[PDB]
């Protein structure tokens, strides 16, 4: 929803995910704009996609 | 005359897990949670919890 903030969408994409995706908030040392996203999974190689 | 300058002071600088910052000393914990680091020098590493 346009209103909403990213806060409560972090509680709903977890269950989206259903945890099977991991994705955490992280900065970059960037003022302004000091929030970046990370999305994570797991292979021996790039293939974890 | 800068030559009188024989080191001029500079950072620390690091990754949270993928995404760099820069820092003052070798010493950090902005992490929160409850963790603790210190750096010794430049390079890639990985840590494990138990």
């Amino acid at each position: 929803d346009k209103n909403t903030t990213y806060r409560d969408l972090a509680d709903k994409i977890n269950e989206a995910s259903g945890g099977e995706i991991v994705a955490k908030i992280v900065n970059t040392g960037e003022k302004g704009t000091p929030y970046r996203l990370t999305l994570t999974s797991k292979e021996t190689g790039e293939d974890s996609a | 005359d800068a030559s009188l300058h024989i080191q001029t002071a500079q950072n620390a600088e690091f990754t949270l897990d993928g995404i760099k910052m820069f820092r003052s000393s070798n010493t950090v914990t902005d992490l929160g949670v409850g963790m603790t680091l210190t750096l010794n020098k430049t390079g890639e590493i990985n840590f494990d919890v138990q």
